[PDB]
C-alpha cells in the first residue's frame, strides 16, 4: 500500500494523501508517549522523560513547553519540529493578544496552528512537522479545555488525550475510566494521568521518569510540578 | 512519449497535450449555431437533468458577454466560468477604454490570445474549453464565431461542438442554408438536429436550452426562452415529422 | 551526468558545455591568421540555395571600426552574443573615450558567456574569433561556448577545425606578411573545403592598424583566388 | 529507497532519511569533546592533519560565536564554517537589538531553529556537521549544548562528536564535572581526549582546547600555550 | 548511484556526491605549485597552449596589490571566483581604507562557496585556488578547495600530476622558511619540473610566477619576465 | 533521450526541441514569397475551405505595417500572437523614432522576440517560421524568412510550408533577371510557384501584391482567377 | 533456488550437501566454509541453522583498506619510493579488490611502455584511469 | 529450463579462467557478467572507440589502397564528413563510391563520387538534420 | 491515464483531469452529510461521530456559519474544511463592505468556487478535497448549492454526500416532495443520515442547521434531542 | 491488417430496429408466444441493444414464465425482461457527472 505517496500533493487513486499518513507515524518515533486528562476544574498532562545516559542536563531534557501564562503543551513526536511547532505556536499567541486585545483562547491556539500545519499539507514547500500538540488551560465560561492537533491539521477537545507509541493503548484505557461517572477533582485527575502512563507502560515510574504539567482554575497558570510534589502524587496513588 | 508537459514539441511537432485538450471536447455538451439573417441562436443541452437537480439559472450552458454578445460553453466547468469572467472583463474594458461595444471579433481575438498563452507557457494546463460566440456590431453585423481549446478560433454559419459533433455538422450541411434561413428556420433547423445529435429522442423542453440574439429597434435584445415556448417549438417540430411520414 | 549545466561527471566533467563544443563542430570552417602587417579572416560561406541573399549570411561581422568578428555554430546565440560585443565595445568608448582592446573585447564576450549556469540556460552554441588591432598591436582572440578566451597567433574553428589546423601549423611562421597569410589562409580554406573554391562560396576581411576601414572583401575576391 | 532522495519526503516507517545520513555523516568526522566545568566551560577537539604541508593551526574546528559563546565543530567543515556564520549573524543581531549578550539557551534555540529550517525543503540539505555550544555567565552559570543536524538542542554535562562518541562518553562518565574546577578539567579532557583516536588509523593528528568560565572571564579564547604543553604532557603520561 | 546527481541529496555512506565530482575538476587543470617563506609568498603555475601556434593559457591571475592567485579547476569559476576577490578587496580598500587581510578573504570565499553545496539551482565552483598574499601577519598560502574547505597551506600544488610536486615539498617543507627570493623561486620551479612528464621540461612559454613579498606587490612574470627566475635554474637529472 | 527539453544540448550538439519547431511549418500551408523590380508579391496555398465557414478569420497574409506584410506558416495559435507583438512592436518603433521600420529591422524582431522563447526552458517556441516581405525600405525591396529557432534570413524568393522541397526546387530554375523584369510576370511567377499546389486545383491560391510606396491590395477572386487564367493560356503553349 | 527441467539433477547434488551439513554435528574438525559473490540467488535452506550458518560479510574496501590492498599487491614490483598510497586510494573509489591489484599491474605495464625501471606516482594514476578502460583526454576547457 | 546449462558452462569457463592467453570480443560489454568482467579473469578491458579524423583519414587510406581512385582524393576532406563513423561505415563509404563510379560507366571513382558516397551511407542514416531545420547552423 | 495520473496540469489521452476524480473519490470516501430545501427553509444535516467517548463532541462544529444567512456543511478533509471556512467568511465580508447588502447565495458559491479552482490550476497545490452544501434565504427563495473540488458548483434541491451517499440519494427522489415545509424537512433530513449512520443517533451525534426566514443557525442538541425522540 | 492479407476489414456494427426486430423473431420462434406481443415494440424498447442482447432479452422473458410454470409469454413478460437484461451503469456521481459542462 505505498501508493504514490512520494509527492504530499498528489492524491491517491482512493483519496488519501499517504505523505501526510506518515507524519502520524513519525510522530511516534521519538519512543515516548503524553497522556492529557480533564478533570472538573483542572487539566494535567504527563509525558515520558527518558534520559538515556548520565550525562544528559536533565534541566532541557523537558517535553513540557509554556506558550503563554495560561496555555501550555506537551510534545509527542520529532523533537526538532515539536520546537519548531512550540516557537510557532508563541509567535501565533503573542500576535492573537496584541491585535485582539486578550489572551488566546487554547481553541484557537492550535486552530492556527493547525492552520499553519494545513498549508504545509496542500503546498508542496514545507515538509510537514511530525509532531503532535496537545494544549491546556483554564479558559473562563468553559473551565479547562484539552486539545489535541496533529500535523494533518485536526483539532478536537478532549476529554482526554494520549499520543505516542502508546497512543491506542492509553485512549483505550481512558475510554475505560471516562463512562464510570465520578468526580474528577485534581487530584483524581492527576491520579488518572499517571495511571494512564504506568498502565500503558508497566513501569513504577521513578520520580525522575516523568514530567507532568497542571493547570487548574484556582491558579490559571501553566504549573510543572518539581520532583517532590510528583513524588507526593505517586505515593498517593500507592496507597 | 510527449505529452508529459504542454510545452513539448513531438518529433513530427504535434503538441500532443493541446490535441489532448481538443479531443477532451467531445466529453463536452452540444452546443450549436445554426445559420440565420436578422438573427442568430445557440441550442445547448442539458446532460444533467436530474430531478432533484433545482434550476436557478436557466442559463448553466448559456452565458452572456456583452450587452450584445452571448456565448455557450463546451468544456471543464471551472475552466469555463474562468473563462467567461475573463469575457466580461475584457468586454467592460473594451466598453470603457473605447466607449463602443465590443465589434465580436476583437473580444474572441482576446480569449484566444489569452488561451494560447497556456500553451506556450509551461506550468499552466491548457484551458480545455470549447465556446461558440454569438453577437452584432456595426461592421459585420450577426456574427457566429467558434473558439477552440487550442487558442485557434474561425468565422462560421453553422457548426456544433460537444457529444456527437461530427453527426451535428454533418446534419447542419446536409440541410445547409444560405441567404434563405430566417430565424424561425433557423430554430426549427436546431431543433431538427438536436433531435438526433442527442441520443434521448423526442427532445424534452426541460432537456433543450436555445438562447436567440435578434437586433430590435437598435437594442440586440439576448432572449432565452422558457419552457413554454420551447415545448411550442418542439410541438412544431412534432408535427412537421408526422408529415414526413407519409411517404410509406 | 549530461542533462544539466549543474551536474559534474563522477571524472569532473561537466556534460553540457562540451555537447556545446561539439556543435562548433556542425559549423563551417573559419580561419584566421594575425601578423606583424595585420590580421586576415576567411570563412566558408556554405550557402544553402542560390535564391539566398549572400549578404544574408552574417558570418563575419564587425563588433567596432577597429576589430573583425569570425562565427561558427548557431546562429541565434552568435547573434546574441554580438549584440553584446557591439553594444560593450560601443558602451566602453562612451564612458573612457577610447578604442576597446580585442582583449577586453573577447573578456566581455566571454563574461556573458560564463552565464549558462552561473547566474542566481544553456551554454551558447557558437565559438568565436576576435580579430583586430590595437594598443600592443594586431591580434586575433578566439573563445569558445565555455567562455575560455585566448589569443591565437592563427586559429581555425567550425569544421575542419582539426585538419585546417594542423594544416596552419605547418605553414604560419611568425614574421609572415599580410599577402603571404592570405595566400595561406585561403589555400588552405580550399584544401579543406568540401565545394571548389570560388568567390561566391567565400567572405575574406582583413584589419590592419592603417586601414581600419574596409574591413571586407567586394567583389575583389575574385582576384585573391585567381592568383591562388 | 525513493524514500530516501528528498528530506521533505517521510518513510513508510516514518522517518526522515535524508536527516539520517546527514547525522551518520557526523560519525565520519574526528573526536571532538566538551565538558562543562563546575564555573564554566571546556572544549577538546581533535584535529586530524590531513597532510604535513598544512601549517599549524589551520582549518581550526574551535569558533569564536561571540563574546562569550563558543563553538566545537565535528563534521564537514564547509558546513561548520556557514553555520558559525549564522550563529554570529543570529548573536550580533541579538546583540543590537536586546543590548545585552545573548543566553546560550536562546543561541542553541535559535541555531537550531536555523538547523531545523534546512531538513524541511527538497530545494536545501540538512547540515552535515554536529557542534557544542558553550559558555559561561554570572548570572547564568555555565551551559553546553548539543545542537545535531536533525536540530534538536538539549543540555549536556559532558558530551562527545565525532567517531568516538560512545569511546569517549564511557571516559567522561567516569569523572565528577560537578565538582572539579576545570583548571585541571582541561587536563583531564586532553587525557581522555588522548585515549580515544587509536594510533594505528587515522595516522597524526593535533590537538586544540579552549574554554570558557571565570578563568578566562566570560570569554572563549583558546588556553594559553604554556598550560597546554603541560596537559599534553600530563595526557601522554596515561599510556599504561 | 543514483544520489550522485544534485548536490542536495546525501549518500547512504554520509557523502555527498557532487562535491566529491567536483574535487575532481581540480586535477583535471594543470599542476601549479605554491609555497611560501618567512618573507614571500610564491606560486607557480604550468601553462598549457591548446595547441601549438596558439598562446598559453593564463593561470595566475591578479586580484589585489597585495594578494593573487593561481586557478586549478574550471575557467568559468576561476573567473567568477576572481571577480568576487576583486569586487570584495575594493570594496574593503574603499570602506576601511586597508589592505584586506588574506584570511578574511579565504573565510568570505569559504562563505560563498558554500552556498551552492547546500542550495539546488547551481553546481559547485569547480576551480581550486592556490591564493597568495602579503598582509601585516606575514605571507600566507591557502587553497580553496570546491568543497568550500579551506587549509592554511605553508607549501602546496593541486592540478593535473601535481602529487608529485606535493612529495617534493613536503621533503623539502623545513628549509622553506629562511629562503630569499630566489631559492624560494627555484624550489618552486623545481617542484613544477617534477609535476613534468620526463620528455617535457620548463620552458620560457609554459611556466609563469608570481610573486609578492615584504615590499613588493603581487607581480606576474610571463614570457621574457619569467627567465630571470629561470636562469640559475639546476637541470633535472637524466 | 535528449529532445524533452529545450535547453539540453545533445551528444552530437543539437537542440532536438528546436529542431522539432520546424516540424510544424513543414504541415502547414504552402506560402510563396518573391521580390519583384517594384511588386513584392507573396502568395498561399491550400486554402482548404470548410465550405460552411467564412473566410474572412481565416487570413493568414497580414499587414504588420502600412507599408510590411508577412505571411506565416506552422500552427495559427502562435501566429496570431507574434502577428499583434509584430504591429505593436512596429508601432512602438515609429514611436521612439520617426522612421517608420524597415523590413529587416521587423525581421530582427521577429527573430529576437522567437529566439527568446526558444532560449529558456518552460517556455515552448514559436512554431511557425514566417516570410517577412515588404517595401518600407524606402527605394529597394526586400524580402526576409523567419524560422522559428529564431534565425532570420533575406531571400530573392522563398517557399514555406508543405511543399517548401518542391516549390523552392521549382523556383530555382525558372527565377531569373527577365522573369521580374514586368511587374505582372512578377505576380504570374508566384502564380506559377503556387502552381504545384496539393491538388493544383487553381481556386484556392490567394496572393497578395505590395508595391513601391502604395498600399497592400490582396487579389480578388476575379483578378487572381484572371491572372491565373492568363498563365494557364501562357502555358497552354506546351501543346 | 528451486524450479520435470534438466535442473533435476544439480537439484539432487544440492540436497545431497544439505544432507551432509546437518548430518554432523559441531565440536568435531570439520569446520565448513563457503563463497558465493550472490547470495541473492542462494536458496536460504542451505543458510539455515546445522548449515551453514554465520554469514561472514565482506564489503567493498574503503579508502585506507583500498590503499592497503594496493601496496601488498605492488611488493613485487620495483615501485619508486615516493609514491602516495593514500592518495591513490583517494583517487580509487568504488573498487574491488581485484581492480586494486589491477590498477598496480597497469600501472606496470605503463611503466614498461614508457621504458621506465621503477614506477611513478603518474603511472599507478594511468593505472586507475585504464583500469576503468577510460581515456584522459586534456580538455581545453578547463585551463 | 535451459538457460541454465549455458549459465553453468560460463561458470565452468570462468573456472579455467581463475602459458595460455585469452580474447573476448563484444559489442554490449555491460550484459557480460560482473564475475567475468573481474580483472582476474580479464585482467585488461581495451576500449575501441570510434576513430578521430586523424585515424578516419588512415581508414580511408587502408581501405582505398586497392581501389582505382583518382590520384587527388582529399581523404582528409572525407574524413571529416564522417563525424562519429565507424571502421566499418567508412569501408562502406569507399565501397560505395566505387558502386557510384560503376553506376555510370567510368573506370575511376573520383572525389564527386565519393561525397555522393558518404551523402548516401553516413548522412542518409545518421540522423535527420535536413536543411529546414539545418539552416541555425552557419 | 495510467502515468498521468500524478499531475493536475497534465491531460490524459482521453482528456481526463485524474487528480480531480481522486479528490472527489476522497471526497466520496468522507463522513455523509445531506441538505434539503424546503419551501420555508434550507435544512443541512451531519454526522460528527467521533471514535471514542473521550473527544468533546462540543469543540468542533461541521455545520457552521459565513454570514447570518447562509450555512455551511461538508464531506471530506476536515482541515481543508477550515481554510475553505476562513475564505468563503473572508469573501462574504469582503462583498458585504463593498456592496453594503448581504451576498447572495449564488454569487457566495460562485466565489467559492472560484477559490476551489484556484488550487487546481497548477502543481504543487492540491484540490480541496471537500464538497460543499451552502444554503440561504434571499431576496425570498431558499438555495441550496453544491461545490466540489473541481469548482463546478450545482443547485442541488436535495442531496448528500459522504459514505453511502448514492443509497443517500435512493432515499430521496421517494420521500422528498418539492411542496414540503421546514418542519417535515428536519425529519427527512434526519432520516436521511439514518440510512448510513451505524449506530444509536444520540443527541451530540448528529448536527442539523436550519437556514429558515429569521437567517441560519446550528441546531442545540436540545432541539436536535426533541426531533430526534420525535422521529424515533 | 494490410490489404493482400486482410482484403476486405467488414464491420459488425449494432444492429438497427429493423434488424433487432429481426434478431427478436428469430430467437423467439421456438417460442409459444401468445397473441397481442408486438416484438417491434420490445425491439424499439432496446436502442443499440448489441444483438446477443437481444438474445438474452428472449431467454429471460422465458425465464419470467418458467419461474411462473407456464410456457407462454406475454408481452408484460418481455417488457420487464428488457429492464434487466439492458440494464446500464451510471456514474452514480454527479460531482464527476458535472466535470464536464
Amino acid at each position: 500500500s505505498a501508493g504514490f505517496d512520494r509527492h504530499i500533493t498528489i492524491f491517491s487513486p482512493e483519496g488519501r494523501l499517504y505523505q501526510v499518513e506518515y507524519a502520524f507515524k513519525a510522530i511516534n518515533q521519538g519512543g515516548l508517549t503524553s497522556v492529557a486528562v480533564r478533570g472538573k476544574d483542572c487539566a494535567v498532562i504527563v509525558t515520558q522523560k527518558k534520559v538515556p545516559d548520565k550525562l544528559l542536563d536533565s534541566s532541557t531534557v523537558t517535553h513540557l513547553f509554556k506558550i503563554t501564562e495560561n496555555i501550555g503543551c506537551v510534545m509527542t513526536g520529532m523533537t526538532a519540529d515539536s520546537r519548531s511547532q512550540v516557537q510557532r505556536a508563541r509567535y501565533e499567541a503573542a500576535n492573537w493578544k496584541y491585535k485582539y486585545g486578550y489572551e488566546i483562547p487554547v481553541d484557537m491556539l492550535c486552530k492556527r496552528i493547525a492552520d499553519i500545519s494545513q498549508v504545509y499539507t496542500q503546498n508542496a514547500e514545507m515538509r510537514p512537522l511530525g509532531c503532535c500538540m496537545i494544549l491546556i488551560g483554564i479558559d473562563e465560561e468553559q473551565g479547562p479545555q484539552v486539545y489535541k492537533c496533529d500535523p494533518a491539521g485536526y483539532y478536537c477537545g478532549f476529554k482526554a488525550t494520549a499520543a505516542g507509541v502508546k497512543q491506542t493503548e492509553s485512549t483505550s484505557f481512558l475510554e475505560k475510566k471516562v463512562k464510570k461517572k465520578f468526580d474528577w477533582t485534581f487530584e483524581q485527575t492527576v491520579e488518572t494521568a499517571i495511571t494512564c502512563l504506568s498502565t500503558v507502560l508497566s513501569i513504577d515510574f521513578k520520580p525522575s521518569e516523568i514530567e507532568v504539567g497542571v493547570v487548574t482554575v484556582e491558579n490559571p497558570k501553566f504549573r510543572i510540578l518539581t520532583e517532590a510534589e510528583i513524588d507526593a502524587h505517586l505515593v498517593a496513588l500507592a496507597e | 512519449r510527449y505529452d508529459s508537459r504542454t510545452t513539448i514539441f513531438s518529433p513530427e511537432g504535434r503538441l500532443y497535450q493541446v490535441e489532448y485538450a481538443m479531443e477532451a471536447i467531445g466529453h463536452a455538451g452540444t452546443c450549436l449555431g445554426i445559420l440565420a439573417n436578422d438573427g442568430v441562436l445557440l441550442a445547448a443541452e442539458r446532460r444533467n437533468i436530474h430531478k432533484l437537480l433545482d434550476e436557478v439559472f436557466f442559463s448553466e450552458k448559456i452565458y452572456k458577454l456583452n450587452e450584445d454578445m452571448a456565448c455557450s460553453v463546451a468544456g471543464i466547468t471551472s475552466d469555463a466560468n474562468v473563462l467567461t469572467n475573463e469575457l466580461r472583463l475584457i468586454a467592460q474594458r473594451y466598453l470603457l477604454q473605447y466607449q463602443e461595444p465590443i465589434p465580436c471579433e476583437q473580444l474572441v481575438t482576446a480569449l484566444c490570445d489569452i488561451k494560447q498563452a497556456y500553451t506556450q507557457f509551461g506550468g499552466k494546463r491548457p484551458f480545455g474549453v470549447s465556446l461558440l460566440y454569438i453577437g452584432w456590431d456595426k461592421h459585420y453585423g450577426f456574427q457566429l464565431y467558434q473558439s477552440d481549446p487550442s487558442g485557434n478560433y474561425g468565422g462560421w454559419k453553422a457548426t456544433c461542438i460537444g457529444n456527437n459533433s461530427a453527426a451535428a455538422v454533418s446534419m447542419l450541411k446536409q440541410d445547409y442554408k444560405e441567404g434563405e434561413m430566417t430565424l424561425k428556420s433557423a430554430l426549427a433547423l436546431a431543433i431538427k438536429v438536436l433531435n438526433k445529435t442527442m441520443d434521448v429522442s423526442k427532445l424534452s423542453a426541460e432537456k433543450v436550452e436555445i438562447a436567440t440574439l435578434t437586433r430590435e429597434n437598435g437594442k440586440t435584445v439576448i432572449r432565452v426562452l422558457k419552457q413554454k415556448e420551447v415545448e411550442q417549438l418542439i410541438k412544431k417540430h412534432e408535427e412537421e415529422e408526422a408529415k414526413a411520414e407519409r411517404e410509406k | 551526468y549530461d542533462r544539466g549545466v549543474n551536474t559534474f561527471s563522477p571524472e569532473g566533467r561537466l556534460f553540457q558545455v562540451e555537447y556545446a563544443i561539439e556543435a562548433i563542430k556542425l559549423g563551417s570552417t573559419a580561419i584566421g591568421i594575425q601578423t606583424s602587417e595585420g590580421v586576415c579572416l576567411a570563412v566558408e560561406k556554405r550557402i544553402t540555395s542560390p535564391l539566398m541573399e549572400p549578404s544574408s549570411i552574417e558570418k563575419i561581422v564587425e563588433i567596432d571600426a577597429h576589430i573583425g568578428c569570425a562565427m561558427s555554430g548557431l546562429i541565434k546565440d552568435a547573434k546574441t552574443l554580438i549584440d553584446k560585443a557591439r553594444v560593450e565595445t560601443q558602451n566602453h568608448w562612451f564612458t573612457y573615450n577610447e578604442t576597446m582592446t580585442v582583449e577586453s573585447v573577447t573578456q566581455a564576450v566571454s563574461n556573458l558567456a560564463l552565464q549558462f549556469g552561473e547566474e542566481d540556460s544553456r551554454p551558447f552554441g557558437v565559438a568565436l574569433l576576435f580579430g583586430g588591432v590595437d594598443e600592443k598591436g594586431p591580434q586575433l582572440f578566439h573563445m569558445d561556448p565555455s567562455g575560455t578566451f585566448v589569443q591565437c597567433d592563427a586559429r581555425a574553428i567550425g569544421s575542419a577545425s582539426e585538419g585546417a589546423q594542423s594544416s596552419l601549423q605547418e605553414v604560419y611562421h611568425k614574421s609572415m606578411t599580410l599577402k603571404e597569410a592570405i595566400k595561406s589562409s585561403l589555400i588552405i580554406l580550399k584544401q579543406v573545403m568540401e565545394e571548389k573554391l570560388n568567390a561566391t562560396n567565400i567572405e575574406l576581411a582583413t584589419v590592419q592598424p592603417g586601414q581600419n576601414f574596409h574591413m571586407f572583401t567586394k567583389e575583389e575576391l575574385e582576384e585573391v583566388i585567381k592568383d591562388i | 529507497t525513493g524514500y530516501d532522495l528528498s528530506a521533505s519526503t517521510f518513510s513508510p516507517d516514518g522517518r526522515v532519511f535524508q536527516v539520517e545520513y546527514a547525522m551518520k555523516a557526523v560519525e565520519n568526522s574526528s573526536t571532538a569533546i566538551g565538558i562543562r566545568c563546575k564555573d564554566g566551560v571546556v572544549f577538546g577537539v581533535e584535529k586530524l592533519v590531513l597532510s604535513k604541508l598544512y601549517e599549524e593551526g589551520s582549518n581550526k574546528r574551535l569558533f569564536n560565536v561571540d563574546r562569550h559563546v563558543g563553538m566545537a565543530v565535528a563534521g564537514l567543515l564547509a558546513d561548520a564554517r556557514s553555520l558559525a556564520d549564522i550563529a554570529r549573524e543570529e548573536a550580533s543581531n541579538f546583540r543590537s537589538n536586546f543590548g545585552y549578550n545573548i543566553p546560550l539557551k536562546h543561541l542553541a534555540d535559535r541555531v537550531a531553529m536555523y538547523v531545523h529550517a534546512y531538513t524541511l525543503y527538497s530545494a536545501v540539505r540538512p547540515f552535515g556537521c554536529s557542534f557544542m555550544l558553550g559558555s559561561y555567565s554570572v548570572n547564568d552559570g555555565a551551559q553546553l549544548y548539543m545542537i545535531d543536524p536533525s536540530g534538536v538542542s538539549y543540555g549536556y554535562w559532558g558530551c562527545a562528536i565525532g567517531k568516538a562518541r560512545q569511546a569517549a562518553k564511557t571516559e567522561i562518565e567516569k569523572l565528577q564535572m560537578k565538582e572539579m574546577t576545570c583548571r585541571d578539567i582541561v587536563k583531564e579532557v586532553a587525557k581522555i581526549i588522548y585515549i580515544v583516536h587509536d594510533e594505528v588509523k587515522d595516522k597524526a593528528f593535533e590537538l586544540e582546547l579552549s574554554w570558557v568560565g571565570e578563568l578566562t572571564n566570560g570569554r572563549h579564547e583558546i588556553v594559553p600555550k604554556d598550560i597546554r604543553e603541560e596537559a599534553e604532557k600530563y595526557a601522554k603520561e596515561s599510556l599504561k | 548511484n543514483q544520489y550522485d546527481n544534485d548536490v542536495t541529496v546525501w549518500s547512504p555512506q554520509g557523502r555527498i556526491h557532487q562535491i566529491e565530482y567536483a574535487m575532481e575538476a581540480v586535477k583535471q587543470g594543470s599542476a601549479t605549485v605554491g609555497l611560501k617563506s618567512k618573507t614571500h609568498a610564491v606560486l607557480v603555475a604550468l601553462k598549457r597552449a591548446q595547441s601549438e601556434l596558439a598562446a598559453h593559457q593564463k593561470k595566475i591571475l591578479h586580484v589585489d596589490n597585495h594578494i593573487g592567485i593561481s586557478i586549478a579547476g574550471l575557467t568559468a569559476d576561476a573567473r567568477l571566483l576572481c571577480n568576487f576577490m576583486r569586487q570584495e578587496c575594493l570594496d574593503s580598500r574603499f570602506v576601511f581604507d586597508r589592505p584586506l587581510p588574506v584570511s578574511r578573504l579565504v573565510s568570505l570565499i569559504g562563505s560563498k562557496t558554500q552556498i551552492p553545496t547546500q542550495r539546488y539551482g547551481r553546481r559547485p565552483y569547480g576551480v581550486g585556488l592556490l591564493i597568495a598574499g602579503y598582509d601585516d601577519m606575514g605571507p600566507h598560502i591557502f587553497q580553496t578547495c570546491p568543497s568550500a574547505n579551506y587549509f592554511d597551506c605553508r607549501a602546496m600544488s593541486i592540478g593535473a600530476r601535481s602529487q608529485s610536486a606535493r612529495t617534493y615539498l613536503e621533503r623539502h617543507m623545513s628549509e622553506f622558511m629562511e629562503c630569499n627570493l630566489n631559492e624560494l623561486v627555484k624550489h618552486g620551479l623545481r617542484a613544477l619540473r617534477e609535476t613534468l612528464p620526463a620528455e617535457q621540461d620548463l620552458t620560457t612559454k609554459n611556466v609563469s610566477i608570481g610573486i609578492v613579498g615584504k615590499d613588493l606587490e603581487f607581480t606576474i612574470y610571463d614570457d621574457d619576465d619569467v627567465s630571470p627566475f629561470l636562469e640559475g635554474l639546476e637541470e633535472r637529472p637524466q | 533521450s535528449y529532445d524533452r527539453a529545450i535547453t539540453v544540448f545533445s551528444p552530437d550538439g543539437h537542440l532536438f526541441q528546436v529542431e522539432y519547431a520546424q516540424e510544424a511549418v513543414k504541415k502547414g500551408s504552402t506560402a510563396v514569397g518573391v521580390r519583384g523590380r517594384d511588386i513584392v508579391v507573396l502568395g498561399v496555398e491550400k486554402k482548404s475551405v470548410a465550405k460552411l465557414q467564412d473566410e474572412r478569420t481565416v487570413r493568414k497574409i497580414c499587414a504588420l505595417d502600412d507599408n510590411v506584410c508577412m505571411a506565416f506558416a506552422g500552427l495559427t495559435a502562435d501566429a496570431r500572437i507574434v502577428i499583434n507583438r509584430a504591429r505593436v512592436e512596429c508601432q512602438s518603433h515609429r514611436l521612439t523614432v520617426e522612421d517608420p521600420v524597415t523590413v529587416e529591422y521587423i525581421t530582427r524582431y521577429i527573430a529576437s522576440l522567437k529566439q527568446r522563447y526558444t532560449q529558456s526552458n518552460g517556455r515552448r517556441p514559436f512554431g511557425i517560421s514566417a516570410l517577412i516581405v515588404g517595401f518600407d525600405f524606402d527605394g529597394t525591396p526586400r524580402l526576409y524568412q523567419t524560422d522559428p529557432s529564431g534565425t532570420y534570413h533575406a531571400w530573392k524568393a522563398n517557399a514555406i510550408g508543405r511543399g517548401a522541397k518542391s516549390v523552392r526546387e521549382f523556383l530555382e530554375k525558372n527565377y531569373t533577371d527577365e522573369a521580374i523584369e514586368t511587374d505582372d510576370l512578377t505576380i504570374k511567377l508566384v502564380i506559377k510557384a503556387l502552381l504545384e499546389v496539393v491538388q493544383s486545383g487553381g481556386k484556392n491560391i490567394e496572393l497578395a501584391v505590395m508595391r513601391r510606396d502604395q498600399s497592400l491590395k490582396i487579389l480578388n477572386p476575379e483578378e487572381i482567377e484572371k491572372y491565373v487564367a492568363e498563365i494557364e493560356k501562357e502555358k497552354e503553349e506546351n501543346e | 533456488k528451486r524450479f520435470k527441467a534438466g535442473d533435476r539433477e544439480v537439484q539432487r547434488t544440492m540436497l545431497e550437501l544439505l544432507n551432509q551439513l546437518d548430518g554432523f554435528q559441531p565440536n568435531t574438525q570439520v569446520k565448513v566454509i563457503a563463497a558465493t559473490n550472490r547470495v541473492d540467488i542462494l536458496d536460504p535452506a542451505l543458510l539455515r541453522s546445522g548449515r551453514l550458518d554465520r554469514k561472514i560479510e565482506f564489503p567493498m574496501p574503503n579508502e585506507e583498506a583500498r590503499a592497503r590492498i594496493m601496496q601488498i599487491h605492488s611488493r613485487k614490483m620495483n615501485v619508486s619510493p615516493d609514491v602516495n598510497y593514500e592518495e591513490l586510494a583517494r583517487c580509487t573509489d568504488d573498487f574491488n579488490g581485484a581492480q586494486c591489484k589491477a590498477v598496480c599491474v597497469e600501472a606496470g605495464m605503463i611503466a614498461l611502455r614508457r621504458g621506465a625501471t621503477e614506477l611513478t606516482h603518474e603511472d599507478y594514476m594511468e593505472g586507475i584511469l585504464e583500469v576503468q578502460a577510460k581515456k584522459k583526454a586534456n580538455l581545453q576547457y578547463y585551463a | 529450463g535451459g538457460d541454465n546449462e549455458v549459465q553453468r558452462t560460463m561458470l565452468e569457463l570462468i573456472n579455467q579462467l581463475d602459458n595460455i592467453k585469452v580474447l573476448m570480443a563484444t559489442n554490449r560489454p555491460d550484459t557480460l557478467d560482473p564475475a567475468l568482467m573481474r580483472p582476474g579473469r580479464l585482467d585488461r578491458k581495451i576500449e575501441f572507440s570510434l576513430p578521430d579524423l586523424e585515424g578516419r583519414t588512415h581508414i580511408f587510406k587502408i581501405h582505398a589502397r586497392s581501389m582505382s581512385v583518382e590520384r587527388d582524393i582529399r581523404f582528409e576532406l572525407l574524413a571529416r564528413l564522417c563525424p562519429n563513423s565507424t571502421g566499418a561505415e567508412i569501408r562502406s563509404v569507399c565501397t560505395e563510391a566505387g558502386m557510384f563510379a560503376i553506376r555510370a560507366r567510368r573506370k575511376i571513382a573520383t572525389e564527386k563520387d565519393f561525397l555522393e558516397a558518404v551523402n548516401k551511407v553516413i548522412k542518409s542514416y545518421a540522423k535527420f538534420s535536413a536543411t529546414p531545420r539545418y539552416m541555425t547552423y552557419n | 491515464e495510467r502515468g498521468y495520473s500524478f499531475s493536475l496540469t497534465t491531460f490524459s489521452p482521453s482528456g481526463k483531469l485524474v487528480q480531480i476524480e481522486y479528490a472527489l473519490a476522497a471526497v466520496a470516501g468522507g463522513a455523509p452529510s445531506v441538505g434539503i430545501k424546503a419551501a420555508n427553509g434550507v435544512v443541512l444535516a451531519t454526522e460528527k461521530k467521533q471514535k471514542s467517548i473521550l473527544y468533546d463532541e462540543r469543540s468542533v462544529h461541521k455545520v457552521e456559519p459565513i454570514t447570518k444567512h447562509i450555512g455551511l456543511v461538508y464531506s471530506g478533509m476536515g482541515p481543508d474544511y477550515r481554510v475553505l471556512v476562513h475564505r468563503a467568511r473572508k469573501l462574504a465580508q469582503q462583498y458585504y463592505l463593498v456592496y453594503q447588502e448581504p451576498i447572495p447565495t449564488a454569487q457566495l458559491v460562485q466565489r467559492v468556487a472560484s477559490v476551489m479552482q484556484e488550487y487546481t490550476q497548477s502543481g504543487g497545490v492540491r484540490p480541496f478535497g471537500v464538497s460543499l452544501l451552502i444554503c440561504g434565504w434571499n431576496e425570498g427563495r431558499p438555495y441550496l448549492f453544491q461545490s466540489d473540488p473541481s469548482g463546478a458548483y450545482f443547485a442541488w434541491k436535495a442531496t448528500a454526500m459522504g459514505k453511502n451517499y448514492v443509497n443517500g440519494k435512493t432515499f430521496l427522489e421517494k420521500r422528498y416532495n418539492e411542496d414540503l415545509e421546514l418542519e417535515d424537512a428536519i425529519h427527512t433530513a434526519i432520516l436521511t443520515l439514518k440510512e448510513s449512520f451505524e449506530g444509536q443517533m444520540t443527541e451530540d451525534n448528529i448536527e442539523v442547521g436550519i437556514c429558515n426566514e429569521a437567517g441560519f443557525r446550528r441546531l442545540t442538541p436540545t432541539e436536535v434531542k426533541d426531533y430526534l425522540a420525535a422521529i424515533a | 491488417l494490410r490489404p493482400g492479407r486482410i482484403d476486405r476489414k467488414i464491420e459488425f456494427p449494432p444492429p438497427n430496429e429493423e434488424a433487432r426486430l429481426d434478431i427478436l423473431k428469430i430467437h423467439s420462434r421456438k417460442m409459444n408466444l401468445t397473441r397481442g406481443i408486438n416484438l417491434r415494440k420490445i425491439a424499439e424498447l432496446m436502442p443499440g441493444a448489441s444483438g446477443a442482447e437481444v438474445k438474452g432479452v428472449c431467454t429471460e422473458a422465458g425465464m419470467y414464465a418458467l419461474r411462473e410454470r407456464r410456457v407462454h409469454v406475454t408481452q408484460e413478460d418481455f417488457e420487464m425482461a428488457v429492464a434487466k437484461v439492458m440494464q446500464k451503469d451510471s456514474e452514480k456521481n454527479m460531482s464527476i457527472k458535472k466535470l464536464w459542462k
